[PDB]
């Protein structure tokens, strides 16, 4: 018993607290989807006579069919002074967070203890600004004790009749403060949901009205409509459908494939905390496109529960090749971050190369100089290499200057040749490149 | 080399811990505050007078299933506040203050599970990660951004276990499973440039995401010192002590013994080995050692809950002896020891998530 | 592949606590048909009119979320206790009963 | 009492102190050394002033103590939550195949030497020889650089050899890694005041011919090896010489397959014995064969794509030859860009645009970016090229990223690779593979094997591609 | 502080959730749904009065008139294909065909009625720009200068609101925040020339000026709304620059938006910061006829219904786009279906997770609603066909 309570207690909390939200503030009237019309009644009669000018006729002819009153009090019945004002709350502006409250003394006399001070009021509240206030009220406050009583209704019809009244008092059998004031001018079916964890049942309940979503209390009508209501609206759940015979039967299990991921803005997710869902401003995202209903069949109208998405763009965070790290949307632009030479490469060459010991530096620097050049440009075809040498007496020469190796670079040369890569005509101009360079 | 246990607590849980890292950023006069995580929670103490150990706070982590290995202190310049780093099997590393009482930051960027966590001791705000990845990463914990990742053609094969910092901050040692130990260097012009970068990059200055650092070369690499599994080196001045499944802390160092630190030359294939330090029943792995931050004395768990307590004054590899302090309530086992920033107490953990604590006295 | 649920343990913990708070206060799934909630009257004010009659105040107890009415002397029995329905409460003023029932979130 | 004492006890001694000096000396200094840097981090560490820590302002946690203390209730703020990322051991960026392929004793002897002579050589040998230690008794270069200071003249084979010994002609790298090691070196106007010629005898006893210098004459020598008696080329690449001075000089010295290996037959036709002609392989522009081999191949003439079964190089799996086929355009726009040639795709390299992400169906997927059609091409299955003994170890060790280049190798991306490299495995696959011989090399594409649009992910078929 | 972060932690989880349960129930509230992510959000949307028809296919064609808000970046003005299913649906495709470039972000899209070339949109500064995407290249030249064909001076901040005049040509009314209605005359001096200067301003307004719209079947009738709490009818000939023919308190709060019937000449509607959608008449602005209280938040934009005469659509910051009915006002109603709502409510569309900055219907295809929203999400969709329709 404490293992399924284990296993129910993180659905249950969130639907509960969904069904009060939902009720309150509703995500789509469930009178207009398919299967559960029959919670509407109306028929669309009538637009097809409705004409818009008789709005206007009808309303004006139904709707179309200043005094300083003054209070006296007789004492207060405390077991101390007093006085009146008008306070009253002014509609609240895009501006103003809330509705501001404005109150206007009086300034009467005292009273005395355990049993003169009057009041005439007027017209000091205007009731033209009903674009302005809401709504006024009379207030008794100050201790050595407080009331509050309103004026007017919500369209500034006052309710407070001519006459003698007594009413209490609060701090911040009890205090009271009596005055006057006038104004101067069909059976019912079985469901037994049965509740399944570790692959055997544990409980079982029972609701004998015809039927109630236990999670969220809406009333659909047919049996149909509950298991359509309970599959979709619950989805974090896995309703069953049997046929007991004599009633209807459904089961119950935690979804281990429910798609709980966010669905927004696939970069928020990895931000650090505090930076997270900023929501204001404007962001670059994706493109997308969806279509999740194009044109659905009305299939008959039972008999599937019980008898029985397009996609393009990107819809993902991509992440950087050899960091793992999140990809930027801006940052997916042309940039590939793959090209032919890797560092580790260049430098496994140098160091593969400087491993051998028959060889003489004169050597070995012309040896690395043309496999970094060919490394970077990659050439392949055997016609390309004559404009290799000279790309290469083009490129490097300054450095060969630097260390006057061109002795060496003829004989590379010559070696070049012996492979019947290389011209003579070829090789003598690029000693001469090399000479005038020098 | 004698204390005398005055407290012994057990948690709820009865899950292993695996860290204890005393808060070595406290002002002298502030009181002594440590961190202990374990199977999915971290929990942060004080240590008072006449062995009393005062609760100060908990977390925990429910939105999955995961075992925290270590944790690491440090401090923010910014607002002088403490900084608590800690890691689990999820590969994710995070960053919590204590004072605002929240997670301040998450990282995630490896494949399999983290193994420690170590700081920069000159630089604040650079954390290094040690993974099951057989790479080594580097973060700037600032800017949000990573520096450099050790690892590739020539870098660990398996299971890199540990890495440790040197007594300045420009050498790294790290030890793995495939019975290799290997040097990197910070002092080099690529590093110092690549942190110098990263202290600066604005993501809204320009359309280039940042360029990290791949090191794809040790300094210097061996597999002669042991021949078996390594998981934990300790940087001695100039000299490393390490540990394998043979029972014995071993103390050597790179190259010939009259060769320096600062020339070995990356083909290096010799090294000299000093001395050794001896114990027993240590057959299973993932147990560490510690020493005191004014490199005086040594620290060692055991399986048997028992102790061994070695000295760095002017005794070395000859004996010193072998200081056993042990008491007859957990002989369960023991990951990691800790000492305070001066040598006042010691805390042991024990496999049964009991916490142990020794003062020092005469 | 399982994606990381949306839905925080640190949220579900916040929805919990204040769930049973409110439940502890409104009275909801116990003493209403779980879509309902229950008011009880308290006499504040008594007033006499000229002719012979007595009209009263009822100030509800929960109050903050419906407004005062005079009612007359023999209607205050039946009028102890109102239940309503959530549907049916005055929406302007239903944003109290908790934080999380709407809120505009782009704020500034 | 000779081999009683083997003297041993002596320098083993010797060697004990002067090794635990040496180590206490080291250690001694090694302690100094950490005293002045531990200084200053204690220095560095009194210039700082951090906040304390405070118990706190719902489960609770709780913690007890077995040494009479009461048992401490505190609660237990929850964490929050973090993303994870699929399981990812460490790889490395790869664009083309990677090939991958007593001591005490001692000290007696020695001892010996620093103090008829048998007597002192069969005692140690009870070593273990008289003869042996009776010979260590007893006992007790490079070709430099033309342009370096020290040289010398020699012939042709110095450094013409160095050079030729490590140049892959496949390759176009010196030493370079995807390519085996062999060993195969393959072989008017006057001037001015001082013309070769200059006069009537010189040109005919320089006819005859062809029927002060120092290290230089050694290039000198190669030179003409292979320019055969220049006018102004000699005098003219060698520094300041003069071609009356190169003459008088001459005068005075005078007095499925397995990898295409290279048709190279000394003296015989390219046909009857060949080892690359017994296995049907084609012999390459890179055999020593003769230049009229009837094994070779020939080029397309198409001038428009060689995707279709007309081109010879097409049906015969082969990728256009860049010194043969000119028609398609393989050879043309050198390494420049988009040529019209069809099969000549893999040679440059053209892969289509991929991203990384978290899979739909295990570990981690490649997404193509930009639509494709149903026999265009996206890239190469890189990585190591290893022998298969080695392929049975290292499926016998993981067990698995492995595939069939040939029956003489195997293709392994397990640790370097290219993007490409995740494909996750499927039965309806949106690519396959084609072994394609490049050049002389085997290499992989993989085609799509149908139209791939923005956003779906490639699947690669395995079961068939061992 | 921490309690409104975690607040607004709580109510993204929930909303969330409740996006997931919209996204399972789309199959039985609509006969079609169309979600693209658009690079940058946009704050207008009008859908342009031509449609193609490839013949021999399942696809129709039209097109959309939509901008970009971003921050450190260029702006476009766009002009967007999309593709709709005939009768006989299955089909889906969006793109953009024209990208010209902008200076700050498009406020405001109205093409011009009489030739469907004229695009004038309201600059975050204070002139208003007049582009022609026919005589503009098909991609925003890499400089990023605009070359406006036109360029009409007049007030001295930015505003929201712009309107041109049917039955007429040229005239085109603009609303700032600086209290003044401006007019111009484009029809006149029609070139290629770079200042126009306003023909007359309009002062009535005491308060930032919201809205302006001109009059359907009237040539010289329009109305203006501003946060001044009054909806107020101006007539040009009149000379009254400062004196309006009719002043009225509309609502209690700001209002933001006003739209005139198009099968009438006395009807009209308002949607204000009151949370209330009022409707008036022009014979007698007196009696508000009837007030719609369905929104949790303001009400930004409401636009009547191209083909149907009763169908009225309102929307705000309250993530919602509820759509009412005029003729079903007092309709005896059920219990439960009194529990739901009132009757006019026929429907609420909960597609958008953020503030809806515009919506708008297609002329050529009845029932078909175009909404865009602040998270990039732009929405084409219709609703099924079993609610307006009957047996």
């Amino acid at each position: 018993h404490e293992l399924f309570l284990q296993a129910f207690e993180k659905p249950t909390q969130i639907y509960r607290f969904l069904r009060t939200r939902n009720l309150i503030a509703p995500i789509f009237l469930h009178r207009t989807l398919t299967y559960m019309s029959h919670r509407n009644s109306r028929t669309n009669i009538k637009r097809k006579t409705f004409k818009v000018d008789d709005m206007l006729s009808k309303v004006e002819k139904m709707k179309g069919e200043s005094a300083h009153l003054q209070l006296t009090f007789t004492g207060f019945f405390h077991k101390v002074t007093l006085e009146v004002l008008l306070v009253k709350v002014c509609h609240k502006k895009r501006k103003d967070v809330s509705c501001p409250i404005r109150q206007v003394p009086t300034g009467k006399k005292q009273v005395p203890l355990n049993p003169p001070s009057l009041a005439v009021s007027s017209n000091e509240f205007e009731p033209s600004n009903s674009h302005m206030v809401k709504s006024y009220s009379l207030l008794f406050r100050v201790t050595r004790f407080v009331a509050q009583m309103t004026v007017f209704d919500k369209n500034r019809r006052l309710q407070l009749l001519d006459g003698e009244y007594e009413v209490a008092m609060q701090e911040m059998q009890g205090p009271t403060l009596q005055f006057t004031l006038r104004w101067t001018g069909r059976q019912k079916l079985r469901i037994f949901y049965q509740f399944l964890y570790n692959n055997n049942t544990r409980q079982q309940t029972e609701a004998r009205d015809d039927l109630h979503c236990p999670w969220c209390t809406l009333n659909c009508r047919k049996l149909y409509s509950l298991l359509k209501h309970l599959k979709l609206c619950h989805s974090r759940f896995i309703f069953n459908y049997v046929y007991h015979p004599k009633g209807a039967r459904i089961d119950v299990s935690i979804n281990e494939c429910y798609d709980g991921s966010y669905a927004g803005n696939p970069q928020d997710i990895h931000r650090q905390p505090g930076f997270a869902f900023s929501r204001n401003g404007p962001v670059k995202r994706t493109p997308i496109t969806h279509i999740l209903v194009c044109r659905p069949k009305r299939t008959k109208a039972s008999m599937s529960e019980f008898l029985e998405t397009y996609s393009s763009g990107h819809n993902r965070l991509y992440f950087h090749s050899d960091t793992c790290l999140p990809l930027r949307p801006q940052e997916m632009e042309v940039d590939s971050e793959d090209e032919k030479d890797p560092e580790w490469l260049r430098e496994k060459t140098i160091t593969q190369i400087e491993e051998f010991s028959d060889v003489n530096e004169g050597e070995k620097e012309v040896m690395k100089l043309w496999n970094l050049h060919v490394m970077k440009h990659g050439f392949i075809a055997d016609n390309q290499m004559n404009h290799a040498c000279m790309l290469f007496v083009e490129n490097y020469g300054q450095k060969i200057i630097k260390k006057n190796l061109c002795r060496n670079f003829m004989l590379h040369l010559v070696s070049m040749h012996d492979f019947n890569l290389i011209s003579i005509m070829s090789i003598d101009k690029a000693v001469t490149k090399l000479r005038e360079m020098q | 080399y004698s204390f005398k246990c005055v407290n012994s607590l057990k948690e709820d849980h009865n899950q292993p811990l695996f860290g204890v890292q005393f808060n070595w950023h406290s002002k002298e006069g502030d009181p002594l505050v440590f961190a202990t995580v374990g199977s999915n929670r971290v929990t942060l103490y004080e240590c008072h007078s006449q062995g009393e150990i005062r609760l100060l706070q908990s977390y925990v982590d429910a939105d999955a299933d995961e075992n925290f290995y270590t944790c690491a202190w440090t401090y923010d310049s910014n607002t002088s506040h403490p900084l608590l780093a800690v890691a689990g099997s999820r590969g994710i590393i995070r960053i919590i203050n204590p004072i605002t009482m929240q997670c301040i930051k998450h990282y995630v960027g490896h494949g399999n599970a983290i193994n420690e966590l170590k700081f920069h001791p000159r630089d604040p705000n650079l954390l290094l990660s040690v993974s099951k990845d057989h790479a080594l990463r580097l973060w700037n914990i600032q800017t949000d951004t990573l520096v450099a990742i050790f690892g590739g053609v020539e870098g660990h094969r398996d299971e890199v276990l540990s890495a440790d910092y040197d007594l300045l901050g420009e050498k790294i040692m790290s030890c793995g499973m495939d019975h290799s130990l290997k040097l990197w260097r910070i002092n080099s012009k690529r590093m110092m440039n690549a942190i110098k970068e990263s202290y600066d990059y604005n993501p809204n200055k320009t359309n280039r995401p940042f360029i990290s650092q791949k090191i794809h070369f040790p300094d210097f690499s061996t597999r002669d010192i042991h021949r078996n599994y390594v998981d934990c080196v300790r940087w001695l001045g100039d000299l490393i002590l390490s540990k394998s499944c043979e029972n014995a802390i071993v103390c050597w160092k790179p190259g010939k013994m009259e060769d320096d630190i600062d020339k070995i030359k990356p083909s290096e294939s010799n090294v000299t080995i000093l001395g050794r330090f001896d114990y027993s029943q240590c057959d299973i792995w993932y147990m560490r050692f510690s020493m005191d931050f004014w490199q005086k004395m040594l620290a060692l768990g055991n399986q048997v809950g028992k102790l061994y307590v070695w000295d760095l004054e002017v005794e070395d590899p000859h004996k010193a002896k072998c200081t056993t302090l042990t008491h007859h309530k957990c002989g369960a086992a023991i990951r990691q020891t800790s000492f305070s920033r001066d040598s006042s107490i010691l805390i042991a953990v024990c496999d049964d998530a009991s916490i142990w604590r020794w003062d020092r006295l005469r | 592949p399982r994606p990381h649920d949306f839905f925080d343990a640190q949220t579900l913990d916040a929805i919990r606590h204040r769930a049973i708070c409110f439940n502890l206060s409104a009275h909801i799934e116990s003493l209403g048909k779980g879509h309902s909630v229950v008011f009880h009257s308290t006499v504040i004010a008594k007033r006499k009119e000229d002719s012979g009659k007595i009209k009263l105040l009822l100030h509800w107890m929960p109050e903050d979320i419906l407004p005062d009415v005079w009612v007359n002397e023999s209607e205050r029995h039946q009028l102890k206790t109102k239940v309503v329905h959530l549907s049916k409460l005055p929406k302007d003023t239903a944003l109290l009963l908790d934080p999380n029932i709407y809120r505009t979130m782009p704020q500034k | 009492c000779w081999r009683k004492r083997v003297e041993y006890m002596r320098l083993r001694q010797l060697k004990r102190f002067r090794r635990a000096d040496e180590v206490k000396s080291m250690f001694s200094s090694n302690r100094q050394k950490i005293l002045e840097r531990t200084e200053i981090l204690n220095q560095e560490w009194k210039q700082r002033r951090i906040q304390p820590v405070h118990i706190l302002t719902t489960r609770e946690c709780s913690v007890t103590s077995d040494l009479d203390f009461p048992t401490q209730v505190i609660p237990l703020k929850t964490l929050n939550a973090v993303a994870s990322v699929p399981i990812m051991y460490s790889w490395s960026p790869l664009q083309q195949n990677f090939m991958v392929e007593d001591e005490i004793f001692v000290e007696l002897v020695n001892a010996l030497g620093q103090y008829p002579s048998d007597k002192i050589f069969e005692a140690i040998s009870s070593k273990g020889t008289a003869e042996e230690l009776k010979e260590k008794y007893k006992e007790l270069e490079c070709t430099p650089n033309i342009d370096g200071p020290n040289a010398k003249s020699v012939q042709r084979e110095q450094s013409l050899h160095s050079f030729h010994t490590l140049f892959c002609r496949r390759c176009f790298k010196y030493d370079c890694f995807l390519h085996p090691f062999h060993a195969t070196p393959n072989t008017n106007k006057p001037c001015g005041p001082q013309c070769y010629q200059h006069l009537e005898g010189a040109k005919e006893f320089a006819a005859a011919l062809t029927a002060w210098s120092g290290a230089e004459a050694s290039m000198f020598r190669v030179l003409i090896g292979t320019y055969y008696d220049n006018f102004c080329a000699i005098a003219r690449l060698i520094g300041t010489k003069t071609c009356r001075q190169v003459y008088e000089f001459r005068v005075k010295e005078s007095s499925h397959v397995y990898n295409y290996q290279p048709c190279d037959h000394p003296r015989q036709p390219c046909d009857s014995s060949c080892p690359c002609v017994i296995a049907q392989n084609f012999c390459e522009k890179f055999c020593q064969c003769s230049s009229e081999c009837q094994n070779r191949f020939p080029g397309c003439r198409c001038k428009a794509q060689c995707n279709t079964k007309q081109c010879p190089c097409y049906l015969a799996v082969r990728e256009c030859d860049p010194d043969l086929c000119l028609t398609c355009g393989a050879a043309d726009h050198w390494d420049s860009k988009n040529v019209s040639c069809k099969n000549c795709s893999i040679q440059r390299g053209s892969k289509k645009h991929l991203l990384l992400a978290p899979s739909d169906v295990a570990g981690w997927g490649i997404f193509i970016k930009d639509p494709v059609q149903k026999n265009e091409f996206i890239s190469e299955y890189c990585g190591e090229i290893i022998s298969q003994d080695e392929a049975d170890r290292r499926g016998k060790v993981y067990d698995s990223f492995l595939f069939n280049l040939n029956n003489d190798f195997v293709v392994d991306a397990t640790r370097k690779g290219n993007k490409i490299r995740f494909a996750n495995h499927s039965v309806n696959p949106n690519c396959y593979a084609k072994v394609m011989m490049v050049n002389g090399d085997h290499r992989i594409g993989i085609f799509a094997k149908r139209a791939i649009q923005t956003g779906e992910e490639l699947f690669f078929d395995y079961r068939y591609s061992q | 502080d921490k309690e409104a972060a975690f607040d607004d932690a709580v109510e993204e989880r929930v909303i969330n959730e409740e996006y997931k349960i919209w996204k399972k129930n789309t199959p039985f509230l609509y006969d079609l749904v169309m979600t693209h992510a658009l690079e940058w959000p946009s704050l207008t949307a009008q859908w342009l009065p031509d449609v193609t028809r490839p013949e021999g296919k399942d696809f129709s064609i039209h097109r959309l008139v939509l901008g970009t808000h971003t921050s450190d970046e260029q702006n476009h003005l766009v002009i967007a294909s999309v593709q709709l299913p005939n009768d006989d649906a299955q089909s889906g495709k969006i793109e953009i065909e024209i990208k010209i470039n902008h200076e700050g972000e498009v406020n405001r899209a109205r093409y011009m009625p009489q030739n469907p070339c004229i695009i004038a949109t309201k600059t975050p500064s204070s002139d208003v720009l007049v582009f022609d995407y026919t005589k503009h290249p098909s991609k925003p030249d890499p400089s990023g200068e605009c070359n406006p064909d036109l360029r009409l001076r007049g007030h001295q901040k930015e505003g929201y609101g712009l309107s041109w005049n049917p039955n007429l040509s040229g005239h085109l009314l603009s609303a700032s925040d600086d209290h003044t209605i401006c007019l111009w005359d484009i029809s006149a001096v029609p070139k290629e020339g770079k200042v126009v200067d306003a023909k007359t301003i309009f002062t009535g307004h005491t308060a930032v000026v919201e809205d302006v719209s001109w009059h359907l079947l009237h040539e010289s009738l329009f109305g203006s709304v501003a946060d001044d709490q009054k909806l107020m009818i101006w007539d040009t000939r009149s000379n009254n620059t400062s004196k309006p023919s009719h002043s009225v308190d509309a609502h209690t709060a700001e209002v933001n938006c006003l739209s005139f019937n198009p099968y009438s000449e006395f009807i009209l509607a308002t949607g204000s910061a009151d949370k209330t959608v009022a409707l008036w008449d022009l014979r007698n602005l007196k009696l508000k006829l009837h007030s719609f209280e369905s929104h949790k938040d303001e009400i930004f934009q409401v636009q009547w219904s191209p083909h149907n005469e009763t169908i009225l659509a309102s929307s705000g910051t309250d993530r919602r786009l509820n759509v009412w009915d005029l003729s079903k006002i007092g309709e005896e109603q059920s219990p439960e279906d009194a529990e739901d709502g009132p009757p006019e409510l026929l429907f609420i569309h909960g597609g958008h997770t953020a503030k809806i900055s515009d919506f708008s219907w297609n002329p050529n295809e009845p029932w078909v609603i175009c909404s865009v929203s602040e998270d990039n999400i732009m929405q084409v969709w219709q609703m099924a066909e079993n609610i307006y329709n009957d047996e």
